[PDB]
């Protein structure tokens, strides 16, 4: 269950770093030392997720069925595999990074893998 | 008859040398074999020897028994146990050699109230007459167990240099951390006890009577081994041991526990144990466990806490 | 004809020198295994009228067998089988039943002090004799002949009981051990042989 | 004797060296074997070699003995300890060599007089006549705790440049942190005693006269191994030390404290101490304990502050 | 009872986001640097809550039983899960504020991370 | 499958060292005695890579059909034949590290024989 | 195909001792007792060889063709005549390492008789 909410993180990371076209709050919670840095971050990419959202440039999918989120930037589309984190899974993750700042770490590795992975292959289709 | 098995655990080791090579030191190491599923694979694993823990089983001796007055003799005094072995070695004591066969028993009876080391200990004389003495004490070569898929051993090289104003100054020691186990048995019952057929000889009065004392320095003896104060190398790498599992078996009849290259070989012990003194006719069968790393015992045995009480224990 | 079945689980292993640079063997000799078994009702005397308290037991036939893997080292020859399983099979009629089975229980040693080797368990039964082909894994003698191909057999010289006593050596016997040198295995022979007893499916050929 | 098991912290340092690769100095490093809930594993850990400790408390000495007047030897004087063991040494220092076993106890007296170094860390002379001296001063290799299931260590590199107007100066240095522990033991009974076996040699009186310094200077001497004054790279990478346990025993009999790897190490040996003044018939048994970090002590043991009323106690 | 008190704060100013349609009040609580701002925030929403209640478009419910905050807004409906903090709550959290305002960032990132979620839900049925 | 995340973990710290030109993150990765120093280069070499992809400097081929990633670097041109490692090639490998820091070690030593081999073949070339 | 292996190891460690004039690496590999200690000096010793790769002072060459490997430690010119270890030579030969640590003594005792050779031409 740690390993679902980590990779839930870090689902919610690629996908604000795709919209946003900014590594900043990636780079960021990957060099947290503090839980708040790691908290300023949560609440700046879900900030970030929630105007994607009102523009329904962000939006919840299914694709072949997996759970996926498709994000429309700069005439961009990308789709992110997976699900979202919870208010529970932020909840969980935060008592996570009081024990070990490590979490975050880990968090933002698979994040930018996630992103990279997107990156690349929407490159090479152009 | 006593019988122990003792789980060890050191870091950062050296011990046990072997033959130089160039300017390097090397460790004592031997080869296993070890089962896997594509094959079988070859390892060399670091070992202490037998003779270490006797050489420091017998100095703790000497230095036990000078303390109670008991005879000690003269080149084992100073720590050279050469023992009654040649005609030269008993010039310096003052013993007259063996006549011939039927008085061999005296000989031994003189060396045996001469020297305890050369009871304990046993000796042996090299001569037209030649005179035994099988040791009271038998230890086991110290190998690190051979548990599950995995050795916990390792050895590696450390470079050391010395400083001088003038350079015109290097050397390397191996260095080791293993989890060792070993067993050993005594024999306090014939302690003081002559070993060659015959008709009483004069003096044997004196070693009955010194048998009790005897028997009470052989046992507390075992405290220095059981404490780790073996080996060599210690002004500068004095290695970090601890205790973690150890079994003592005290029985009236001829017995062993199983090596302790397993995680459960106490219920087995005890098991067997409970099944020789069934066809053996014994009488006393008492068994001490000390437990540290939390593995299974059983039931029907007394657990201390330290090695102090099984000494207690063992002399009561 | 009576037999008798033990298993020994050694600590590190067994060293015995050979006779006459300290190379050493790589199956204990039988006479080891009678002393082992003497070791029993002669424990705490060495000198009895001098050559051995063994000179006594020379009349039980004896053989042993490996279960494990092991090496054999120069560094005074050794043979390191830790952890391994030995099977030894005593055949004898001297005593009876009972004896035998009490003596096999009280083995501490195999060669020197430091090879101890616990007991498992025992067997005690009636053999029978036979002379057909058979299959067998526990070494024999010299003149008994092959049928099978000669791959893994090795020869090595023992000596009988006469160099139970000291200032004296014993006379030179040949060997057939059935034994792979590297690793150290055990593998079966077929042989025709005069005399093998069954003692539980695996034959010992001893002429 | 004295027998003393210390904890301490340290943070960004880098005390000890080992071979370099390119332009990176390494630190040492060493395998252990530690036990967490799953079994056994080993890894891979810094550690800082008891040479340096040793090398620091002779130079201490040596710097007691020459503002006290004793004795120190030419080529000691200067902080380089070859002591005695080649002939270019003998021939600075002006002392003949051993001619035969009978006069090798005299060549010691001979080196027991001049080099107070000699005396206290022993000797070695290798010839014709060899003559071996065992340190009166044991320490070992300074290993972090390996407590619970995580070690409280960790290594890192650091980048530097040097500068310079006219390129045509980059290096790397490692740094560690860790939680260190260590013990110590050292005889003052046998301090100022010859030990090769032989006659009675003229000049011991002077021996037996200066006993009383030489155990007092080696007793001053731990002051800077209790401090924290070793190791190299001090100039530009002085860490930060701070002591948190510290458990001294002092013992007319053989005795080991616990390392310092669990956090209950002190109750252990206390009564351990008292169990072992009882069985082995001794007649002196005394503990001192430092708590800085609010751990479990126990009941009836002597509790101080700081390390110099530890040194003042044990002087006087 | 932290974390309850926490949880019942972020669902009241996750009721009124949904009812106001605006994240100002959201933004100003997980920006706090002081208890002025922080309390400021709790009346604010309460008054926006208050007008809610009036006008009968919020009101408490239970959903299967769970206890809930039905919302309308704008035509839209969300249902909130959880229960509105007391003035008790109120209180213990003013006083957790004057120990530490990290408390305000956590229930703010909990409030908008319900209120994504309901948007998300609400859009993905249209 | 642990082979194969090691090799593509290989060709991810050999794509790294080609493009920046720097041998720092391999010696890094290949003496970690811990998992921090090894996701601390997991991290800071694909940030490199992804500054590749952005610049076009880096992107994934096929040559003759085998995968092969083009590394462009101070115009020198670089191929380095196989796959870069998944976001899950990744945390299987930081599992693998938390039991043995070894495949660390084993990694980059392949991906020093990689850079090397490519480094000599275009030095042999110009 | 394992002795192919083992000698452009040897190689390898041939090339790293005439460029370094240290037998240290070579020393630690013939005596290497587990995986870890092998592996380090793989690492090692190939890092000095491309130190030496990125100064143009080894470079690889064909001399009658053969394949060799020249190295100049200054004036001082070797030439090692063979091919280099590839990856999957050195994966291959960890492999065999993990089975018979021998292999490393093999490789070693090569490595010395090759560089032994040469300087005694030089």
């Amino acid at each position: 269950e740690k390993e679902n909410i980590i990779g839930r993180i870090a689902n919610l990371l690629a996908v604000g770093f795709l919209y946003s076209e900014s590594p900043t709050l990636v780079d960021r919670f990957a060099n947290a030392l503090s839980k708040e840095a790691v908290t300023k971050v949560l609440y700046d990419v879900q900030r970030i997720v929630q105007m994607g959202i009102d523009r329904s440039e962000i939006a919840t999918t299914t694709i072949t069925d997996y759970p996926a989120v498709n994000v429309n930037s700069s005439g961009a589309k990308y789709t992110v595999v997976g699900y979202l984190p919870t208010s529970q899974d932020i909840e969980d993750f935060l008592r996570m990074i009081e024990e070990d700042v490590y979490y975050a770490r880990k968090a933002g590795a698979l994040a930018m893998s996630i992103a990279n992975r997107i990156k690349l292959g929407s490159k090479q289709s152009k | 008859m006593i019988s122990g098995s003792v789980r060890f655990l050191v870091n950062l080791e050296s011990l046990n040398g072997v033959e130089s090579i160039g300017n390097l030191t090397k460790h004592r190491t031997a080869p296993v074999v070890l089962k896997t599923s594509t094959g079988y694979l070859v390892r060399y694993v670091p070992v202490i020897s037998g003779e270490a823990l006797a050489h420091a089983y017998q100095a703790s001796l000497v230095d036990i028994a000078k303390k109670e007055g008991l005879p000690v003799g003269s080149l084992s005094s100073q720590y050279e146990f050469i023992k009654f072995s040649t005609d030269e070695a008993l010039k310096i004591e003052g013993i007259k050699e063996p006549k011939d066969y039927n008085d061999a028993r005296r000989f031994e009876v003189e060396v045996m109230l001469k020297d305890v080391i050369a009871d304990v200990g046993g000796f042996m004389y090299a001569g037209g007459a030649p005179v035994r003495r099988t040791s009271r004490i038998k230890l086991g070569y110290m190998i690190p167990a051979l548990r599950g898929d995995e050795i916990p051993a390792q050895l590696e090289a450390q470079f050391h240099v010395r400083f001088s104003n003038k350079p015109v100054a290097i050397f390397n020691v191996e260095v080791s951390s293993a989890l060792y186990t070993f067993s050993f048995e005594l024999d306090e019952d014939l302690i003081a006890v002559p070993s060659t057929f015959g008709e009483k000889v004069k003096g044997e009065e004196e070693l009955e009577r010194q048998k009790a004392k005897r028997v009470k320095s052989a046992i507390k003896a075992l405290y220095s081994l059981l404490s780790g104060n073996f080996g060599g190398k210690r002004s500068r790498f004095l290695p970090s041991m601890k205790l973690m599992s150890l079994v003592v078996t005290k029985t009236d009849f001829p017995f062993m526990p199983e090596p302790a290259h397993d995680d459960d070989y106490i219920k087995t012990t005890i098991m067997r144990l409970g099944k020789a003194k069934g066809v053996l006719n014994g009488n006393l069968a008492k068994a001490y466990v000390i437990n540290n790393e939390g593995i299974e015992v059983g039931e029907g045995v007394t657990v201390l806490s330290t090695v102090e009480d099984l000494v207690v224990k063992l002399e009561e | 004809m009576i037999y008798s079945k033990v298993f020994l689980k050694l600590h590190w292993g067994f060293s015995v020198v050979k006779p006459l640079a300290k190379p050493g063997f790589y199956l204990p000799p039988p006479t080891t295994l009678i002393g082992a078994l003497s070791y029993g009702k002669f424990r705490g005397v060495d000198n009895i009228n001098y050559g051995s308290p063994a000179y006594n037991f020379r009349n039980i036939m004896a053989t042993a067998r490996l279960e494990s893997e092991g090496v054999y080292t120069e560094d005074t020859g050794k043979v390191y089988i830790p952890n391994g399983r030995l099977v030894v099979v005593y055949v004898t009629d001297s005593i009876s039943k009972e004896e035998l089975e009490k003596l096999c229980w009280s083995i501490t040693r195999i060669g020197c002090k430091e090879c101890l080797a616990s007991v498992e368990n025992v067997e005690v039964g009636e053999a029978k004799k036979v002379s057909g082909r058979v299959k067998t894994r526990y070494y024999f003698r010299d003149t008994v002949k092959v049928v099978g191909r000669k791959e893994f057999l090795e020869y090595v010289t023992f000596w009988e009981e006469n160099g139970y006593i000291w200032g004296k050596e014993g006379s030179p016997v040949r060997y057939i051990l059935p034994i792979t040198t590297y690793p150290l295995a055990s593998k079966e022979v077929e042989v025709e042989a005069k005399e093998a007893y069954e003692v539980g499916g695996e034959y010992v050929v001893f002429s």
